[PDB]
């Protein structure tokens, strides 16, 4: 569950 | 997606540019700089992706994937097009314009720094324009780990775009396919220069001479 | 020279084919990390002798002073093995024609460290060889761009050469009978495959340097000078 | 000069 992952859906 | 005129593409592509970010005003310092502003960079990378036509059509395991293979060479090709119109000196910013005699002021460096710049005088030699080089970024993004049938699509859609543009300048056939072929070998260059990039980088993470955010650092190990 | 018709182009290309070489496997005994790696690098190391030659027959490279020769040679010359070694792979599927008597697949990798996933490149390269249906005569101007080019920015003669190269691949889609649109977008589709070759060809670099230096195998004098070229 | 200089020589 890497950073990237999450920044990839943000607002 | 794939239905987007080639001036549609061009539009796009132009439209979703990150902004260019600035510097602050030896060997630790120079790092610093550097790996601080290419962290900025990649936040603003990120967004700019999911607004190249068909990138968020892809999962999310795939999305990762390509921006972790291609990140690297993505600001190394928007260093050297910054870099294009000052000859001998690297535009990372701004208010951080290096030449190339900075480059020995970290270790290793100043060898990927003569690659930059030979690069950008490429550029500099074939007048590279940027509506080619939004194209050539874009082509980095899904080309680089694309094998590591739709993005094959979103490709050839970008190839008809590069074409498009320079039959719009009046190149003839034959000058079209010979252009073409001049501005995807440079991606053979840029990839290059991303792997050996990453060693330095890997090199410098491992000697800890600079403090490296998180982000950056996940991007460093999925090499 | 820049004279020659895309035909004459293509006929010299396919007439400077280094030959398929064989590898002096031992099936007496197992394999270790360190007899595959020479095996390996035996081998490597007659291609190149092979490769020095091919490539003075190369339209245009001799030409270049003795200077440039060396410098594209030594930049591109595990590109050149790679790229040869896909093509002969693109007929066997899930494995890698390094010589017709060694034909590895990817367990067969697990046996030197850290070669598995170079293997796993390869063959992923080979696999878009097959679904592309790439021919001979698209290959042998491949392998010559790689050889004019990879190097070439580490700096004009060598880009109307490599122009005269581009007009030769798509007079072959041409006369395939591929549409003007088929003509360019597979021309880039080949090209961006060269990305990939650099990649490999980089990582392949780092392992060989890697195992140098852990003394897995001694490598002959050519192969040791081609790698400090690069680490 | 490296050895691959004076092969190339070779013919
Ligand atoms: C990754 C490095 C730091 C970040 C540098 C950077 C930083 C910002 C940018 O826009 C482009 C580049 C390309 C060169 C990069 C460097 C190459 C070696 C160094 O470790
Ligand atoms: C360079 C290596 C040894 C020689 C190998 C070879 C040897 C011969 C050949 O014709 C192709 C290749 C490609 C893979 C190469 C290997 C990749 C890593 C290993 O160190």
């Amino acid at each position: 569950h890497k950073i990237l992952h999450r920044l990839l859906q943000d607002s | 997606a794939l239905s987007l005129t080639a001036d549609q593409m061009v539009s796009a592509l132009l439209d979703a540019e990150p902004p260019i970010l600035y510097s602050e005003y030896s060997e630790a310092s120079m790092m610093g700089l550097l790996t601080n502003l290419a962290d900025r960079e990649l936040v603003h990378m990120i967004n700019w992706a999911k607004r190249v036509p068909g990138f968020v059509d892809l999962t999310l395991h795939d999305q990762v994937h390509l921006l972790e293979c291609a990140w690297l060479e993505i600001l190394m090709i928007g260093l050297v097009w910054r870099s294009m119109e000052h000859p001998g000196k690297l535009l990372f910013a701004p208010n951080l314009l290096l030449d190339r005699n900075q480059g020995k002021c970290v270790e290793g460096m100043v060898e990927i720094f003569d690659m930059l710049l030979a690069t950008s005088s490429r550029f500099r030699m074939m007048n590279l324009q940027g509506e080619e080089f939004v194209c050539l970024k874009s082509i980095i993004l899904l080309n680089s780990g694309v094998y590591t049938d739709h993005i094959h699509r979103v490709l050839d859609k970008i190839t008809d775009t590069l074409i498009h543009l320079m039959a719009k300048a009046g190149l003839t056939l034959q000058q079209q396919h010979q252009r073409l072929a001049q501005l995807l070998l440079i991606l053979s260059h840029i990839r290059h220069m991303s792997n050996k990039g990453m060693e330095h980088l890997y090199s410098m993470k491992c000697k800890n001479v600079v403090p490296l955010s998180d982000l950056l650092l996940e991007m460093l190990d999925a090499h």
